[PDB]
């Protein structure tokens, strides 16, 4: 019985396989031939010619089939270099056949697995690059035989031996198909050739763009190449005219001739691709002059300049980082991830995209931005930031940005801001409470303005980080002021605090009235009657005389008998009192919360002095319905006239009373008031003295 | 980097953490005189002088508070890792080439007290580190 | 052969166990000895010496092992006290051995099970209580043997026999361990001692608190205890200083000494506890003066209080009890439940947490209140209710509260609320339909106000439970009013019903317009023609004159020949009619829905006295651009002038005629109008008589 025996070590270096084929065919059709393999793996190479003991060989029962017997001998990887003692025991029809002892080394006879990953590509020069993946577990170099067949108009078959994992085929023929097969073999020793790998077929097109796509950025450069074939002829690169979106012939200055068949266009300083309806890419066309083939090259230019803004809370608890994806929606499908590395140190002068970055989770809001809260935060640690725009055509990284939390702290508005006008100085003094913050190095900004529908805000800055209150100069001492304060870092870092709550001062009389009201009298009582009611008549003080307010009017009376006594009139502007003494001195006082008016008017009533006349003439000259001149002459007697008081009223009218005190030096006056010529008027001139009001002068 | 900004940075950040601890420990006003048993593995009954000794005290500080389970504490831990690195840098800025050896601690009694008295442990921790940084800021001048 | 036999009744009183051990060891190593237990349980104690029949004994096959044979005799509990007649049959090596008959009562020989629930606790005197359970299933007394192993500074093991289920252990030693074991035996009879139980260990601290934890309420009283061990020395109670949160030292007035080793602190009138940052209670401390142990005694104090708003619907089928959990939110893990007990009688003055209380499901609404809805209801039953909050540290109850369903009824709103104006009286009559309610004891409330953007609501109460309508005084009889009627129980119990539908008053003419309009006449036609167009000129009635409205004007005329006729003039305020008769008078009526105006003026046109001039002179004095005086003299003739009519216009302006009726007694008049001086004004004074208009006096 004859056997054709082939033995090889399995590609995994774990099993030694012996395949056996009986010779010749079918003299054995009804016998159970049991083939037993006995193998030995000695562990010590001892130079002693001692025969191996018969109990040392391990017996392997081989799998025998109708086509042959396969023997599976487990060879340890550590013993792949050892001498494998081998012999066979074949028993058939009661007869046992023993083969002579065989010695072999499993490592020398290895059949590797077929090469995998047979990729196919076109180089920028227009060459046809075959590539495949080497077996990473082979402890020996592998020699590869590559069989590629060119399915062009002429069928070309080539089988090439290579030690590398790639092969190059020259002159890519456009519109041609290439199928490649690669098999491996150990370079050194009697290695057994691996079976051919799966054939990889690559069919070229009439126009070949390589790279057919470029995902690039704004300002970046993209280079596209072409092998243009018209019908059966390859268009020369000199004849290749490039077009972008078929609406812009790329200038021939941008044409670079890689070869007589390869024309190259290189875009430089690329602008972000405007979305062309459903096109988010710039279509780059290889054209034989004007004959633009229906296929093009895709150019993707994205704007990776996204600003990310970060803020630190006043409780110093969290960072709030935000940014907007506005430059990202141009490309549908791009997945953007902020990648952060927190450098333990402060941020570098040049923030760098750190290889050890961590994924960060951020939320798109209703405002269109993405917030990124960092917690816990590290004060002196450099937080290197950048977005990773993972597009299907490649991942794009925003320029790395690093943030130190201190310079992005927005302050808390100070608490309990108080606004008030200091008394007797009128200084609006404002006090506020400093919120909790490091170093208290806070530059405070206040804003103040009058209370109303529209507050004309006035601001002031506080550079002293120690100040807690300040007094301010305001225009109206009796109008309500609204005050708000905001604070920031004195160094200018961080942010400004929100403006504080509106602080309202309380209106109070900062000082007493400054002048008493002008008061005249309505003279009630018969002349024959010694008692005569004197109806004092004054007017409320102005905002300047009252400053803020007059809470009451006090009329102080003085007599020789009753001495001096004062009568509070309160808010009333008139006072009727009886005249009983020859001299009765009257003074009306305007009183506010701080007291009476300092300087007050006085008026004396005297029976003897009421008879004295200092005026001899008085004349009413009507200038118009809005003015009349009163002209009068005063006595040559040295009358110490305080002032003259002009009395004018409508005759027959007891309520057309009007009066006016004028200086005693006046001889002619202009009464500007609505004047009706129809009615008769009583113009009265009153000489007023120390002793009282002298006898007046009246003209009708 | 200039060292004056580093020094001012140290002073500012330490007083910021002072504010942090102060207002966190608001519901935790302390009486510093009481000694409770079992937190001896916290020194601090002493002035701190040398970069090595303050450094190691701070390392132990970190280590003991690692047992503390909170979040405000976690931010303070970030603060102290920053401060520890910067004190390495300041010791370097001293131009003293003293080797920077570290470690050498045993986390057993700490964990016994941890499983014992988390309340006291955290409060004495905050208070004693307060005093520690107080003496430190005294010593920086 | 000799055998050792032990028999006992099992603890469950279901199996009688006879344990057996052969004597001596192993003369029988290869024989299958069959042991049988033949037993009898006679049912009648008859005093007849009749030997038991051999067929009455029941046979049980014993389970024999290498260590011995165990025989199990099932004894009914009803026959435990009966005499158990039994004998043993042992078959070994073909030889049968029969034991003599034995009589016993299984009740007298029972081996109890070991006690369970072994616990060690410290009394407030510092004394340990070793506690365990008594076996309820045992119908017989037990005696327990307690072996304790004090593993203190001095190791003290002592075995003590007690009949109770707890052991007094004095003066718990701080910083020490203890091992205790207990076994039991029947007190009466040949009790077989139980096996020793599992040793329960209770180890001490150098400082021991008792009771260490307190859950309590605001205002209550409590007490902690301590035993302080300084190193190996137990600190005296006279020397233990207590501390709370170590920030407040407890006054010794609140200390107390139970024993010199045992310190106790006492507190009274607790208040609610404030969380300390995250820490949420008060920490009590046992300190040897200043030597504070790291251990503590913990105090929980909570403010016990919770209300509940129950409301009965107007249809009297349900209550809805609602309450806020706002006060429960402090202690995490606290679970709340409304526990109610219903009472067959009315609510007691003091609601009490009734032992028979049922749980109520309550739904939290979006408002933050728990909603407890009860259905079906009985209005006269007192529902005693309280909130049970089950915190992890105990169960606590809100103050119990009782609610009467009839006492929380909200009646349905009044219906058919109708707002109408009573005619000829001007009274706001509001009619409505009463809601369904028992006893009709309802008090109704009516609110009304002007219909507009702001309804100045005016309220009026209807105490009469029988009233279905009410009348209200109003001032404007021509405006729309919004009226609503709400009700509540007449006794005031329960709630108000919600306000009814807004009842809107309709505007109708309550009365005819109170006067007819004043009209003048415009002469369209020359003097020469006997026919003259009398263009009457009047003005619409004001609010008072029209009252509510003037639906139309109708001008009535009279003549000597044609009699009297009327012209429906409608809304227009003028009427041009031809004048043809010697005596012709005109009257205009203001007609509303109820009829024509009551008071109406007259103006007769008469040819003969159209020549009669009752005005001697007339003059115009312009006081201002806004005023002109008219003065006139009448003829000294006894002219019975009804009134005077002043007609003035700008000359050359035929559309600027203005007229006014004035009483005939007036001699000087003041006309207020925008008088432009450059324009010349025609002032005409018409004398008016009963029988016609006199000849006017006209000035330009």
């Amino acid at each position: 019985v004859n056997w054709d025996i082939e033995c090889w070590m399995k590609g995994d270096l774990t099993l030694f396989i012996c395949h056996m084929e009986p010779l010749p065919k079918n003299p054995f059709k009804n016998y159970d031939s049991k083939v037993h393999l006995l193998y030995d793996l000695p562990e010590v190479i001892d130079d002693s010619p001692l025969p191996p003991l018969k109990d040392s060989f391990q017996t392997v029962q081989c799998n025998c089939s109708l086509r042959g017997c396969e023997c599976h001998v487990p060879v340890p990887r550590a013993k792949l270099n050892y001498a494998l003692l081998m012999y066979l025991e074949i028993t058939s029809a009661g007869v046992s056949f023993q083969s002579p002892l065989m010695s072999l080394q499993p490592m020398l006879v290895v059949k590797p697995d077929p090469p995998l990953g047979l990729h196919m590509e076109v180089t920028d020069d227009g060459n046809l690059k075959i590539s495949w993946d080497s077996q990473t577990m082979a402890p020996f170099p592998l020699q590869y035989q590559v069989k590629y067949l060119e399915n062009s108009t002429i069928v070309r078959e080539a089988a090439e031996i290579v030690s590398a994992t790639s092969l190059l085929v020259d002159s890519v023929l456009p519109g041609s198909s290439y199928e490649v097969q690669v098999r491996s073999k150990r370079l050194d020793g009697s290695g057994v050739w691996s079976d051919w790998s799966s054939p990889q077929v690559f069919t070229t097109q009439d126009v070949v763009y390589f790279p057919p796509k470029i995902l690039t950025s704004v300002g970046s450069n993209a280079s596209f190449h072409c092998i243009y074939k018209n019908e059966n002829q390859i268009i020369s690169s000199k004849q290749i005219v490039w077009w972008r979106n078929l609406a812009e012939k790329i200038p021939e200055i941008q044409y670079s001739i890689v070869s007589d068949r390869v024309s190259k266009v290189t875009f430089s300083n690329l602008k972000a691709t405007r979305p062309r309806g459903k096109f988010t890419y710039d279509a780059v066309y290889c054209c034989n002059e004007q004959a633009c083939h229906h296929r093009y090259a895709e150019l993707y230019v994205i704007d990776v300049n996204i600003n990310i803004s970060c803020e630190t809370d006043g409780y110093l608890t969290k960072m709030t980082c935000r940014w907007s994806p506005s430059t990202i929606q141009s490309l549908v499908g791009s997945t953007v991830q902020l990648r952060y590395h927190r450098r333990s140190l402060y941020c570098p002068d040049s923030p760098s995209i750190h290889p050890t970055s961590e994924p960060k989770n951020c939320v798109l809001q209703r405002d269109g931005f993405y917030e990124c809260v960092f917690q816990p935060i590290f004060l002196l640690s450099g937080y290197t930031m950048w977005i990773r725009i993972n597009h299907s055509l490649g991942s794009l990284d925003s320029p790395p940005t690093c943030v130190l939390p201190d310079s992005v702290v927005k302050p808390l508005p100070p608490s309990n801001v108080k606004a008030e006008i200091t008394v007797n100085t009128g200084l609006l003094k404002v006090s506020w409470e400093k919120p909790v913050f490091p170093e208290n190095n806070l530059q405070f900004q206040i804003r103040y303005g009058l209370s109303g529908k529209e507050i004309q805000w006035k601001t002031h800055e506080v550079f002293d980080a120690k100040s807690k209150s300040a007094s301010l100069l305001v225009s109206d001492l009796c109008a309500v002021y609204v005050v708000q304060v905001r604070c920031r870092r004195l160094d200018g870092l961080g942010y400004w605090s929100n403006w504080s709550s509106p602080a309202y001062t309380l209106v109070m009389d900062v000082k007493v009235p400054m002048r008493g009201p002008e008061f005249w009298r309505k003279m009630d009582g018969d002349v024959t009657k010694k008692e005569r009611n004197v109806t004092l008549l004054w007017k409320p003080l102005t905002k300047n005389d009252s400053l803020c307010s007059v809470r009451r009017y006090v009329v102080k009376h003085r007599t020789a008998h009753n001495g001096t006594w004062s009568e509070d009139v309160g808010n009333r502007t008139n006072l009727t009192f009886l005249w009983t003494e020859p001299a009765h001195t009257v003074t009306v006082l305007a009183v506010n919360s701080l007291g009476a008016s300092l300087v007050n008017f006085n008026l004396t009533f005297s029976w003897p002095m009421s008879k004295v006349s200092a005026v001899e003439s008085l004349s009413a000259y009507p200038l118009s319905s809005s003015c009349v001149i009163l002209s009068w002459t005063l006595s040559p007697d040295d009358y110490s006239l305080l002032y003259l008081v002009i009395e004018w009223k409508i005759l027959n009218e007891d309520d057309g009373m009007k009066w006016l005190r004028i200086p005693s030096n006046v001889k002619k006056f202009y009464i500007h008031d609505n004047f009706i010529p129809i009615e008769k008027y009583q113009f009265s001139l009153y000489p007023v003295f120390m002793e009282g009001v002298g006898k007046p002068k009246i003209i009708n | 980097v200039p060292i004056q900004k580093v020094q001012d940075d140290t002073k500012t950040l330490i007083k910021t953490i002072v504010t942090r601890i102060n207002d966190i420990s608001h519901t935790q006003s302390v009486s510093a005189k009481q000694r409770v048993t079992g937190l001896d593995f916290i020194p601090g009954l002493h002035p701190i002088l040398s970069l090595s000794k303050m450094d190691q005290t701070l390392a132990v500080y970190q280590q003991v508070l690692t047992s503390l389970p909170s979040q405000n504490v976690l931010q303070i831990a970030n603060d102290l890792e920053n401060l520890r690195d910067l004190l390495h840098l300041l010791a370097f800025s001293k131009s003293c080439s003293l080797p920077q050896t570290s470690g050498l601690q045993k986390p057993e009694s700490l964990d016994g007290v941890l499983e014992a008295s988390l309340y006291s442990t955290e409060v004495v921790a905050l208070s004693r580190l307060q005093g520690s940084l107080q003496d430190i800021l005294q010593q920086l001048d």
